[PDB]
């Protein structure tokens, strides 16, 4: 209701020329702005599943449905801490930055090097090579 | 369609794909798409499996002295007890041969250079024993002919 | 203190509640619930994923786990490893080979619980960090 303001910001970051519609190109530049490297197929997918009209582009309502599916916490647990404990071999609450990087680049929906590099800069605050994942999960769920 | 097995590759922790060749030699190769590395894994018993090279219709087996070999016929020496080690790798031991005193199994394994080791020398907790199957298809199988 | 016959019976009970058709298997995602559904000491209470990932739990494709593998693993958690455990394994494999005559549940191992779980929770972390970056970028424009 009162959130609408940020939405006008949000669309405005996707919509570069402000024509009220988001194209595969603008989507692309934003996904790349995050650190991803989407293919044209992947972008036509990100569009086609939230496309109501089938006009190939994304207007405000569709932008809403999409940003809704994206911002939604699927693992509504802030216990993704558990997920981190899965990789903490000795349970001391620290994962070696090397290990973390390897795991994140070689498993599941693998991260790009850009994403990963950022994640480690944010995660290894003192740069000692060990990463306190509890604090990182707190930072991540601060929203 | 009596026994529900799978058609797979077996990846060695030592860094090789397990390979059973036409001349009946067993070793490890770094050839990703060698057709000689596909295997029929056939459930012949409770957590027990037979491993057969597809292109050679040959069963892997282990004799009384621990030497790994291939057999065209299905002997009880072609039966392997499967079990995972540290919930991460799969190991295959003989169903009939062990230390007899200590009970430790004799396992299918490769050394660091991709050569096949003697059964009794392969310890379950060493990487030599460790495989991770990389499957291609599920598959049904005709329960094979037991001999001596 | 050891394990009474009662304990085994309760195991097979809730096992039936998770395996109505007696396929003798159970799905990857239902495992945690199953572990939660037991009486002590077999019981592994939630959260238990890191605890479950530590036991040898082979999975057959596609992401199914066999009953006896769970029995062995779960009883071993309690006892744990010994000579009495080996004899107990003999007994369990025998009792199972009794109350089950067929060979329908005999399928070869393709992975382990730990691998699948490592993939899944890796994914969880990824999607989380991604939503985080997006939130940060939307917040960026004020
Ligand atoms: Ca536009
Ligand atoms: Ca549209
Ligand atoms: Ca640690
Ligand atoms: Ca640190």
């Amino acid at each position: 209701e009162e959130q609408i303001a940020e939405f006008k910001e949000a669309f405005s970051l996707f919509d570069k020329d402000g024509d009220g519609t988001i194209t595969t190109k603008e989507l692309g530049t934003v996904m790349r702005s995050l650190g991803q490297n989407p293919t044209e197929a992947e972008l036509q997918d990100m569009i086609n599943e939230v496309d109501a009209d089938g006009n190939g582009t994304i207007d405000f309502p569709e932008f809403l449905t999409m940003m809704a599916r994206k911002m939604k916490d699927t693992d509504s647990e802030e216990e993704i801490r558990e997920a981190f404990r899965v990789f903490d071999k000795d349970g001391n609450g620290y994962i070696s930055a090397a290990e973390l990087r390897h795991v994140m680049t070689n498993l599941g929906e693998k991260l790009t090097d850009e994403e990963v590099d950022e994640m480690i800069r944010e995660a290894d605050i003192d740069g000692d090579g060990q990463v306190n994942y509890e604090e990182f999960v707190q930072m991540m769920t601060a929203k | 369609p009596q026994l529900k097995g799978i058609v797979t590759k077996l990846y060695s922790r030592q860094g090789y794909h397990l390979q059973l060749q036409a001349d009946g030699t067993i070793d490890g190769t770094k050839d990703e798409d060698s057709t000689y590395t596909l295997f029929n894994l056939i459930p012949v018993g409770l957590r027990v499996v037979a491993i057969q090279g597809v292109q050679t219709k040959l069963y892997l087996a282990m004799n009384s002295e621990g030497y790994l070999y291939t057999s065209e016929l299905f002997t009880p020496e072609c039966k392997f007890k499967e079990s995972v080690f540290e919930n991460y790798y799969v190991t295959y031991s003989s169903m009939i041969y062990r230390q007899q005193q200590s009970g430790r199994g004799w396992y299918l394994g490769l050394n660091k250079e991709g050569e096949i080791m003697k059964g009794n020398h392969v310890k379950k907790n060493k990487p030599a024993a460790h495989f991770l199957p990389k499957p291609l298809k599920v598959a049904m199988y005709k329960e094979p002919s037991l001999h001596d | 203190e050891p394990l009474s016959e009662d304990d085994f019976e309760m195991f097979y009970e809730v096992w039936e509640k998770f395996d109505p058709d007696a396929t003798q298997f159970i799905e990857f995602a239902k495992l945690s619930d199953f572990a939660d559904a037991l009486d002590p000491p077999l019981l592994i209470a939630k959260p238990n994923k890191v605890q479950l990932i530590a036991m040898d739990l082979p999975m057959v494709s596609g992401d199914r786990i066999h009953c006896l593998d769970i029995l062995f693993a779960f009883t071993k958690r309690v006892l744990g490893e010994s000579g009495e455990m080996d004899a107990l394994r003999i007994q369990m494999e025998e009792r199972f080979m009794a109350s089950n005559p067929s060979k329908v549940s005999y399928e070869p191992i393709t992975t382990t619980l730990k691998r699948k779980q490592e993939e899944v929770s890796a994914i969880i972390i990824q999607r989380a960090y991604r939503r985080y970056l997006l939130k940060q970028k939307v917040k960026k424009v004020s």
